């Protein structure tokens, strides 16, 4: 288990780890998370009290270095930074332990939420989409846009999911306009997961971190973005059968943690709507299709 | 973005467009069978393709073998037109393509969208307009070479005919929606008014009668009553009681 201290907290501000959150009043002495699971993903964000405002976190992997949080009082926000130094920081963490200054992880021994939230999310891919090579985890915001919102302003600033656009050159064979159009099934095998993501599990690490940023950030490019996923897939007449099993199983927990007070901003009812009642795969998401029903029947 | 009554004049301005009509592109008789049962038979149907400055109009006959063996004909329609309208841009020498296409029904947007990607600079756009070209099977020599096409045929005419020597386009677009519009409204009234008088001629070359100007003035009142008269036979009306404000908003 592995740990990311706080040099301090000087302003008041609602921290994340993962699906969990907690306030630290300013000035209190709180000096981080202990007891981090080893072998996930994890993002660590930031909510200011006095200005809600950008929220803000970090994408990282306790296996790919030691990271601290530091707040920068002149940028304004809680920095995530690497300690290559490997005996001050242990060093460091076993004192703040020691005075028990740190909250714990709070995974319940049931609980696999945050794995099969994760499950196909790798830190490399996340680097890939969020571009900052100096830097071993990955800064997102609520205001980053994605390279597509961009196409329709800072590129160093974006974040670089693969471009979707199902009325484009890419989506369509030349002489197969009305069949690619209407089955998406070309673009989703050929072009997609053939040619770009090369496998399903890289296609579904990219749906995830989407939703993922949508939900901590409320990043509304990311939204955009895990919903195209969504419908790609839908849209596609065919799908090899593990994909469509796998899906239902990645949307299933996505609906089941999404706040209830949430759905009116994070869920496309035309999307959810399209893919449950009207396309190829209505009756293939059998997991989704009952926890949104029972959950979201508002947006139905 | 939409064409509608505020920006009107758009459509005689120098920039090279076209309006689209499929409504008669799939063509069907329902009948009985043998069994009680019902059933459709295609027939010929057309693309109607024009251009409101000039007149010239791309008439792409939809011959009945090209349902042969499909499916969801009232949907394969709509790509078919949109197929066919960008076979045509793409026939056409650069300097006459379109720099819009204005749809008369919604659901041909992402049809002509899709077959168009290659033109990203043509705009594909709807209109707000209701417009009659549906009725341009009655016009009877688009109607005739529909009907007689053994094969898929594209057919060229000035739906106009000579009228752009006299008038300007867009009152040759106004005399021609109204007529269209006459002959959607009551097709059997309105071929009697164009043709009540047998000295009056079309010519070989021509879609209409050879009118003078007075008597086309003659004809387009006779077609404004008709439309009105069929308003009110339709909904019960005294347009007699009628005053003239109250027929400009009805006719179109
Ligand atoms: C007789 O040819 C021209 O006047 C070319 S300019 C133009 N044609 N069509 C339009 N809609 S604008
Ligand atoms: C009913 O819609 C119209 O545009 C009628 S006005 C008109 N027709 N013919 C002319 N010479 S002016």
């Amino acid at each position: 288990m592995n740990t990311v201290p706080f040099t301090s907290a000087p302003i008041e501000v609602t921290i994340g780890i993962d699906q969990y959150s907690f306030n630290v009043k300013e000035n209190q002495p709180f000096h981080g998370i202990k007891d981090i699971p080893i072998g996930h993903v994890h993002v660590i964000h930031f909510q200011h009290a006095d200005n809600s405002s950008m929220r803000y976190g970090y994408w990282f992997d306790c296996r790919m270095g030691n990271f601290y949080i530091q707040y920068d009082p002149k940028d304004g926000l809680y920095k995530m930074m690497e300690e290559r130094d490997g005996a001050k920081f242990e060093n460091i963490v076993h004192n703040f332990k020691e005075r028990q200054m740190m909250v714990s992880y709070p995974k319940i021994d049931e609980d696999d939420t945050w794995y099969n939230l994760t499950e196909f999310v790798q830190m490399d891919k996340i680097r890939k989409i969020v571009r900052k090579d100096e830097n071993q985890f990955s800064y997102v915001d609520s205001s980053m846009t994605t390279v597509q919102e961009n196409e329709l302003s800072d590129p160093a600033h974006s974040l670089n999911y693969t471009v979707i656009n199902f009325k484009s050159r890419e989506a369509i064979r030349p002489g197969h306009e009305m069949e690619d159009f209407l089955d998406k099934s070309y673009y989703l095998n050929t072009v997609m997961l053939q040619g770009i993501f090369k496998n399903s599990s890289n296609y579904f690490g990219e749906l995830q971190f989407a939703f993922l940023n949508a939900m901590f950030f409320g990043n509304y490019g990311s939204s955009l973005q895990w919903h195209a996923m969504i419908e790609l897939i839908c849209s596609s007449a065919t799908v090899p059968k593990h994909m469509l099993d796998k899906l239902d199983e990645i949307l299933y927990y996505q609906i089941k943690t999404l706040p209830e007070q949430y759905s009116d901003i994070l869920l496309n009812e035309r999307v959810w709507n399209i893919c449950l009642y009207s396309s190829f795969q209505k009756n293939s998401l059998h997991n989704t299709e009952k926890i949104m029903e029972n959950k979201y029947p508002e947006l139905l | 973005g939409a064409m509608n009554s505020s920006n009107y004049a758009e459509l005689f301005n120098n920039d090279i467009k076209l309006f689209v009509d499929d409504t008669n592109v799939y063509r069907v008789t329902v009948h009985k069978t043998f069994e009680g049962n019902v059933a459709t038979k295609a027939i010929n149907g057309c693309i109607f393709t024009l251009n409101p400055k000039t007149g010239h109009l791309f008439l792409k006959i939809i011959h009945t073998s090209v349902w042969a063996g499909q499916k969801r004909l009232s949907q394969l329609a709509k790509w078919k037109t949109a197929e066919e309208v960008s076979a045509l841009v793409r026939s056409l020498p650069k300097e006459e393509q379109p720099k819009q296409i204005i749809v008369t029904r919604k659901a041909m947007l992402d049809p002509l969208e899709v077959h168009m990607l290659d033109f990203p600079n043509i705009a594909i756009r709807p209109t707000e307009l209701r417009l009659p070209f549906s009725a341009a099977m009655s016009i009877d020599k688009l109607s005739d070479v529909v009907m007689k096409a053994t094969e898929p045929q594209m057919v060229l005419f000035n739906i106009y005919d000579d009228w752009l020597d006299r008038i300007s386009s867009y009152t040759a677009f106004s005399r021609l929606t109204l007529l269209l519009r006459a002959l959607k409204t009551n097709e059997e009234s309105a071929k009697m008014i164009l043709l009540s008088d047998p000295t009056i001629t079309i010519k070989s070359y021509h879609l209409w009668p050879s009118f003078t100007d007075e008597q086309w003035i003659t004809i387009e009142s006779q077609m404004r009553d008709l439309i009105l008269t069929e308003y009110g036979r339709k909904y019960n009306v005294n347009i007699s009681a009628l005053t003239q404000t109250e027929i400009k908003d009805i006719i179109l």
